[PDB]
């Protein structure tokens, strides 16, 4: 009968929750194309097999 | 905000319960009284916020002879604090006049948008 | 262009207020009453009456921090004074 | 160096905006007393409608 | 229909000074965002006069400001009534912010409203601090010194952030010259935001100092607020010539008249007045990171005001509690400014640390605990069984 | 009670209106703070165009 | 509804860039204004990026430009990008204002955004020379000397002119610093105006090349007209890199490399490219006084265009007569470019004198008589008795 | 812009004239052969600028019927140029069928404008 929300209902949560890590994602791979060549993050960023 | 549900749950157990009533009430008269709203003509319910979809059905609701007499309250009281003066002491509202003339409109509202929210969101056996 | 999200104010007309009913208002040209007619009975009737109103509200604050700074500062000149050296060493440490 | 020029522009910018501030007191009260002294009167309807 | 009713651009002008509707009892307090916007133009129009006469090479810089005082016509008036005016325009702004959090006008519906502004209100800040470095005297290159080697404390990143805001290795030449341009570039940038301020009030008008609707009884702009608005106009030009031209360096530093000097560190490094509470909490908190963290944190808690206010009655205006609080708040934030200007010493450490605590308290603890005793108060004074 | 009775107005009105005074004394402000607000807005204007002539070092070595 | 057509700020974007109808037979000569858009923000930003490192006194200007070239990192891009930039903004201008000639996009009823665009063009003409001089070279100092010292021909009041613009009694170094506080300015103007010229635009929205009406027949503006300016975008882009890259000083002077220097004239003064035209028309009028008024009438006199095209079709698409005398004065205004880039010498002081006759008479003369001939004839070939 | 009265008044002249006629007739011709509007399936009359007052009473003026027509014909004239192409040459509008069906309703707005100003601008004897 009980579901509780704040308009973001609990299985509204986690039917996006996979997406979320997706876009978690969709974010990590939005900065390390963006801060290469930046001289700081270069320590870890070829680490590569290539390049 | 608050919801006027939860201020009268919260209210009627204090004023169901003797030793609490005793204690508590003195106390809000005269912060009913130290506020001033009544010196410029005006009901409690004349002062709640009205920019919401609850509170906008309770005023439709409203009979029409209640709510020429709370247009005509308000703009009195405008009138009144643009002069900077305060209105005769034989035109304040008495204590057995500020009733609350909008709460009931306002819990039936309230309790009919919780039941619809409910059944939007429901969790079925099988 | 097309109409957007509305208001809880309109314009001229239709402002979006409640209907009114019964309501009956006078007035006066300002040409035909004298201007500057009472401002004394207003800065000292009605100032004074607004005053004695609101300045427990701001002056029972203000007493309590101006307490605090003068205590203070009263206690850190004696500390940096000759007779307060020693308890400059106590409490700095 | 500029000390005694100052000092005397100081007086004529003074004095100038000392006499504008005391007329717009009076402008604004002459213009102010249509809606300081209005009036209204309720005479409760017939609740018909 | 009247021309100024039909035409593209006239009909904003009408629109937003002529025929707006505006509730009939709203009092002077409703004045400051007039002065705010005569605020700019004096900055604006002052200092691209004197940037005609200015060098903002370090080697240069100290003895330009000093020949705009000394050989241009007028000059001491320009730069006077120019360092004064910000200290205007700051006094006028806290007094603008201090009426809003009174009478909840932060409240919905006009929540976009009070966030534009808080941009505002950073962006003003930043625009200050990058012009008082532009004179490089010994308060202007220490100033800088400290502030921009708190982020520094960065986890891993905080030594490449100080070294491409410096262009070197410490405040140099390469710093002064890019802190000019800079300083000004963001006040076109507050422009912008003041016309997307007020295009969120047309939506929705403004409020009234009773808490309760105004489409009752509304009156036009023209002729009732705008000779309304000159009272305070001239009250505000004597007050600041006042200043110029018989006062005129009671709001500054003697230090900044020394030019700058790395190799000597003066007694006392001290921001200006309107700086001075933020940097009481900063130096409250021992740790760098968290120091820096607090003090920005300082500005963006009043967006969550919005959120923690839990009463059904908009404004203070009739609530006892409320006040009380209301000046508790301000007058803790006038300490904050005091202890900011003192020495680090007993007692003075403990003191800003507790005020720094009152400052976060009020809007996270006080405002909700409050507000929902004061509802329950006005319900059982009424309905009583 | 009726609409066709006019309420106390008798603690605002003049000696009589006498429209060729009541315009005079409204007018002669009008007129006052529109002149010092001219006189003021040219002062200012002229402040700022004389701050582009020559300076003083430049005159020296005219 | 929708979310983008309910939020204040996000209405207007929706509005002007997504659901703005258009219509159907737009072709790539409406794809200029927004090309003139993106300009506009590679100049400023260019230029703000440069101003953290240049100087404006006369004994440091020629050498920051040469530090930011040798010193800066990537600097020589951002110099380059933007010299090459003002010539790309210029011709793309020219191109949107041949356009609404040959379309009567200035006829009614939409001269008000026709008058918008001619004050955008006379404040760009002034935007770019006053920069040009900042470099200080020699084409620089000789180049300011010529256009300031027009001024001292206005009768009685133009000896103060010109001294009041130098600030002395030459160009000198007060000139220099307030020619570069002017520049920084009057782009932001421009902005001011861009955006007053698309209020304008909305009223009506845009005409097509029929010169008939559109409302029977629109597509909205998002993936069908957002996507057909991605085209000209980048075909933008890669000439511009081509000549940043590769070619980088072939749109200069090489006397721009040389220090300026007040007592060495060069050979031959010559203005760039864009402002050779009304170069020619000056150099023409022997007199000194009407030669400066005969210039500036040459951008003032297209605003006398909406009242005197006497015709009942709107656009050249169905007219004979009128495309001939349209590239007439297209290539007239080719020649006068020529014309002021060479020596006052026979024969090329008479071609320049005919050549500015031709580009008036074409406002005034030629229009009116050829439109009213055209109307008469569009009535005897169909009504024939 | 110039009046259609001024336009018919000079066409008119030259068409009863008959030397003027022989010598301005056959260029007007190949003046409209050259323009090409037929060849997307326009009459003249489409081509006329509508915004203004004059030109909007004479459009509300026109039967139902020819007003659906002219629709249709300048939908399909923006269609085939934005394909950059041109009509079959069987629906060419031909010579005798490109008419001033407009001229006649715009005529009469205009002579009604001109008598209505000087109305409003009369000198009166006495
Ligand atoms: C830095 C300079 C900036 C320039 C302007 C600053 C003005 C800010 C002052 C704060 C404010 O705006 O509120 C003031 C408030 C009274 O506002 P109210 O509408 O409720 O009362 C209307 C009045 O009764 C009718 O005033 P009335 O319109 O009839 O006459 C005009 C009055 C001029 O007063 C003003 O200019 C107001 C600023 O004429 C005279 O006073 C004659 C004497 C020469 O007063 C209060 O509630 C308490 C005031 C004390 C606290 C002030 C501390 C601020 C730091
Ligand atoms: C990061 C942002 C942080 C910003 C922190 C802000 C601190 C800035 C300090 C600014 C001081 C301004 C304080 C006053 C606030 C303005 C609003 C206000 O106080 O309301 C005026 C109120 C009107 O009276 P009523 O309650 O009767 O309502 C109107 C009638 N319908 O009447 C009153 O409430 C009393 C008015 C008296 C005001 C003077 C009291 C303060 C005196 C010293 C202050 C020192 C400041 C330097
Ligand atoms: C919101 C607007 C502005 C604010 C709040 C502001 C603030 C300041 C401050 C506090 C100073 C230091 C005052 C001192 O000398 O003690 C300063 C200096 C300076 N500012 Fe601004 N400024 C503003 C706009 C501008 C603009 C737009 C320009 C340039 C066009 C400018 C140019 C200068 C210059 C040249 C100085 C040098 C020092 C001096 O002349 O006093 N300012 N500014
Ligand atoms: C700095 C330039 C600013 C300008 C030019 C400006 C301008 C204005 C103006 C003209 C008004 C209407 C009149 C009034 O209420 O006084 C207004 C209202 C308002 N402003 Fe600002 N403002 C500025 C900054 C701010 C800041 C910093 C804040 C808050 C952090 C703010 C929040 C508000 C609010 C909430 C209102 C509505 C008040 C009400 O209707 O009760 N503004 N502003
Ligand atoms: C409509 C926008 C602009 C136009 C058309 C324009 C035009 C020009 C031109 C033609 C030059 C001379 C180019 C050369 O070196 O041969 C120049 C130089 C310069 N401009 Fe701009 N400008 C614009 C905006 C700006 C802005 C906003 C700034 C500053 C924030 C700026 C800063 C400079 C500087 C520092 C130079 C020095 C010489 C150089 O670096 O080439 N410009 N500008
Ligand atoms: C910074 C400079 C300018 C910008 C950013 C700009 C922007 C625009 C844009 C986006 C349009 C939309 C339709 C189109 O692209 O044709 C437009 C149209 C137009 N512009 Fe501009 N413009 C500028 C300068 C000018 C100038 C200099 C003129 C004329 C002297 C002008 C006159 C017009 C006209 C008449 C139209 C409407 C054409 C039609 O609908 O047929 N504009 N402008
Ligand atoms: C037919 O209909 C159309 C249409 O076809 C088109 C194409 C457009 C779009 C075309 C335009 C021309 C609008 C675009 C807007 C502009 C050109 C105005 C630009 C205004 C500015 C103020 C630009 C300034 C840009 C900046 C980035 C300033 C800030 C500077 C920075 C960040 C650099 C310095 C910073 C640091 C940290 C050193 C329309 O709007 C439109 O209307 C319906
Ligand atoms: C509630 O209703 C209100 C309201 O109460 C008020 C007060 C206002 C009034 C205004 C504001 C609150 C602020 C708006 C202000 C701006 C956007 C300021 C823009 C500022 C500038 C300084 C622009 C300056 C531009 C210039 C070109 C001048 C600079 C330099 C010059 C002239 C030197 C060059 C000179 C020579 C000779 C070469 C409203 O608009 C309004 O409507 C909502
Ligand atoms: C939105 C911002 C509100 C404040 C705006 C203040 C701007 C001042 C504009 C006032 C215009 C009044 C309308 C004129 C009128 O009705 O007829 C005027 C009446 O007003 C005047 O004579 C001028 C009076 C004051 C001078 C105006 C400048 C004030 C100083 C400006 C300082 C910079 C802000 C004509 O006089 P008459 O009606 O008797 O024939
Ligand atoms: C504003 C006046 C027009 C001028 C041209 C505008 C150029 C800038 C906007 C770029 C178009 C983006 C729209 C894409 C979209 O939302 O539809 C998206 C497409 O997004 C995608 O997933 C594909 C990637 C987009 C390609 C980007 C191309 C160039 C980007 C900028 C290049 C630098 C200038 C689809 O959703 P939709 O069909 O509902 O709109
Ligand atoms: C740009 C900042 C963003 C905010 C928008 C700014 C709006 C404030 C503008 C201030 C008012 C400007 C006064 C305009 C005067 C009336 C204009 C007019 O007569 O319209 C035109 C003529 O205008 C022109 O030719 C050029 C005007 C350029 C103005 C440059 C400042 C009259 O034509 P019409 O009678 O058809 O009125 C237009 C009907 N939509
Ligand atoms: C012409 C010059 C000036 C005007 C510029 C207009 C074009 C500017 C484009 C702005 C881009 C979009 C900005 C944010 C859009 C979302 C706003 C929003 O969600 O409103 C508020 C959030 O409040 C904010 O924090 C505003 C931050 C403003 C950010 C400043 C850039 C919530 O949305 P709201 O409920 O008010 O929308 C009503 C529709 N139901
Ligand atoms: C835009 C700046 C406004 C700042 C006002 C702040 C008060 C300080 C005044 C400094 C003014 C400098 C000129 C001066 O000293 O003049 C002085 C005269 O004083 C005045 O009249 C006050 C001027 C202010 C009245 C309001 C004008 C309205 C704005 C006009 C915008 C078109 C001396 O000038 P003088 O050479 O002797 O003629
Ligand atoms: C007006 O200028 C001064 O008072 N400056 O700066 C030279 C000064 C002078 C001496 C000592 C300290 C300072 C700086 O004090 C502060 C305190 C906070 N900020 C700050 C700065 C930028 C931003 Cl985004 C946010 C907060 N700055
Ligand atoms: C890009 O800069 C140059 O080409 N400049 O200027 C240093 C130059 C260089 C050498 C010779 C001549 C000039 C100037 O040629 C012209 C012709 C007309 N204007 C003009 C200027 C301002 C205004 Cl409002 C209106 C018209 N200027």
């Amino acid at each position: 009968t009980g579901l509780h929300f704040g308009r973001l209902s609990l299985r509204s949560l986690t039917a996006y929750a996979p997406n979320l890590m997706l876009w978690g994602g969709a974010s990590m791979l939005g900065l390390f194309v963006f801060t290469e060549g930046w001289p700081k993050f270069q320590d870890t960023l070829y680490k590569k097999i290539p390049l | 905000p608050q919801s006027f549900t939860s201020i009268a749950r919260i209210g009627d157990y204090i004023l169901k319960s003797p030793v609490l009533s005793k204690l508590c009430v003195p106390v809000a008269n005269q912060f009913i009284n130290l506020a001033g709203y009544k010196k410029l003509g005006l009901k409690f319910d004349d002062l709640i916020a009205e920019e919401n979809p609850i509170m906008q059905t309770a005023l439709r609701r409203l009979p029409e002879d209640e709510s020429y007499a709370r247009a005509y309250r308000i703009i009195r009281a405008h009138q009144t604090e643009l002069t900077h003066h305060l209105l005769p002491r034989n035109e304040w509202i008495k204590a057995q006049e500020d009733v609350p003339y909008l709460l009931p409109y306002i819990l039936e509202a309230e309790a009919a948008a919780k039941e619809k929210d409910e059944l939007d969101n429901i969790e079925v056996s099988k | 262009g097309p109409p957007s999200g509305k208001t809880y104010m309109g314009w001229w007309g239709h402002m979006g207020g409640p209907k009114q009913k019964g309501i009956t208002s006078y007035a006066v040209s300002p040409y035909a009453q004298k201007p500057l007619q009472g401002i004394f009975h207003n800065a000292v009737f009605n100032s004074f009456r607004r005053f004695k109103s609101q300045f427990l509200y701001v002056l029972i604050p203000a007493g309590i921090y101006w307490y605090w700074w003068k205590n203070g500062n009263e206690y850190n000149e004696f500390l940096y004074s000759k007779a307060g050296r020693e308890e400059l060493e106590r409490v700095n440490v | 160096p500029e000390h005694d020029e100052r000092k005397r522009l100081g007086l004529k910018t003074v004095i100038i905006l000392s006499s504008l501030y005391l007329l717009s007191i009076w402008v604004k009260k002459f213009k102010w007393a249509g809606i300081k002294t209005r009036k209204f009167v309720f005479n409760p309807p017939k609740p018909r409608k | 229909m009247a021309f100024r009713k039909s035409n593209v651009y006239l009909s904003l002008v009408n629109s937003y000074i002529i025929d707006s509707p505006q509730p009939s009892s709203i009092n002077y307090w409703w004045n400051m965002g007039s002065l705010l916007g005569l605020c700019l133009v004096i900055q604006i129009v002052t200092g691209i006069f004197m940037a005609m006469h200015y060098s903002s090479n370090i080697e240069l810089a100290f003895s330009s400001v000093e020949h705009i005082m000394r050989d241009v016509h007028n000059g001491y008036i320009l730069r006077y009534l120019h360092a004064n005016g910000a200290s205007f325009f700051f006094m006028v702004m806290f007094m603008h912010m201090a009426k809003g959090l009174y009478y909840g006008s932060y409240r919905s519906p006009r929540v976009t409203l009070w966030n534009v502004g808080v941009i505002i209100f950073i962006l003003t800040i930043a625009t200050a601090f990058l012009g008082y470095c532009c004179v490089y005297g010994q308060m202007s290159h220490w100033g800088a010194t400290v502030i921009t080697n708190l982020f520094s404390a960065i986890p891993f990143v905080g030594n490449d952030i100080v070294s491409w805001l410096w262009g070197g290795f410490s405040v140099s030449n390469p710093t002064i010259q890019r802190f000019f341009a800079l300083h000004y570039l963001v006040p076109f940038i507050i422009a912008a935001m003041v016309i997307m301020h007020l295009m969120a009030l047309h939506i929705h008008g403004s409020s009234n100092p009773l808490g309760i609707t105004g489409n009752l009884d509304r009156i036009p702009m023209h002729s009732y607020f705008i000779f309304k608005d000159l009272v305070t106009v001239f009250l505000f030009m004597l007050i600041l010539a006042l200043f110029v031209f018989y006062s005129p360096n009671t709001l500054g530093h003697p230090d900044n008249y020394i030019p700058g000097n790395p190799l000597v560190t003066p007694a006392s490094i001290v921001p200006e007045w309107y700086l001075l509470p933020f940097y009481a909490i900063l130096r409250s908190i021992p740790d760098k990171l968290l120091g820096v963290i607090t003090m920005f944190a300082a500005i963006l808690v009043l967006l969550v005001l919005p959120f923690t206010d839990r009463s059904v009655v908009r404004g203070n205006t009739f609530k006892v509690l409320s006040k009380f609080f209301f000046f508790i708040f301000v007058f803790n934030f006038v300490l904050l400014g005091q202890i900011g200007a003192c020495h680090v010493e007993v007692p003075y450490v403990l003191m800003g640390q507790i005020a720094t605590f009152i400052y976060f308290a009020y809007f996270l603890i006080i405002v909700p605990v409050i507000s929902t005793i004061e509802n329950v108060l006005f319900y059982i004074g009424r309905v009583n069984k | 009670k009726s609409t066709y009775r006019t309420p106390n107005f008798d603690d605002v009105l003049k000696e009589n209106n006498d429209a060729d005074k009541g315009r005079s004394y409204a007018y002669f402000m009008v007129g006052a703070m529109g002149l010092l607000s001219s006189a003021g807005a040219k002062s200012t204007v002229e402040t700022f165009i004389s701050s582009m002539t020559a300076t003083a070092d430049v005159l020296a070595m005219a």
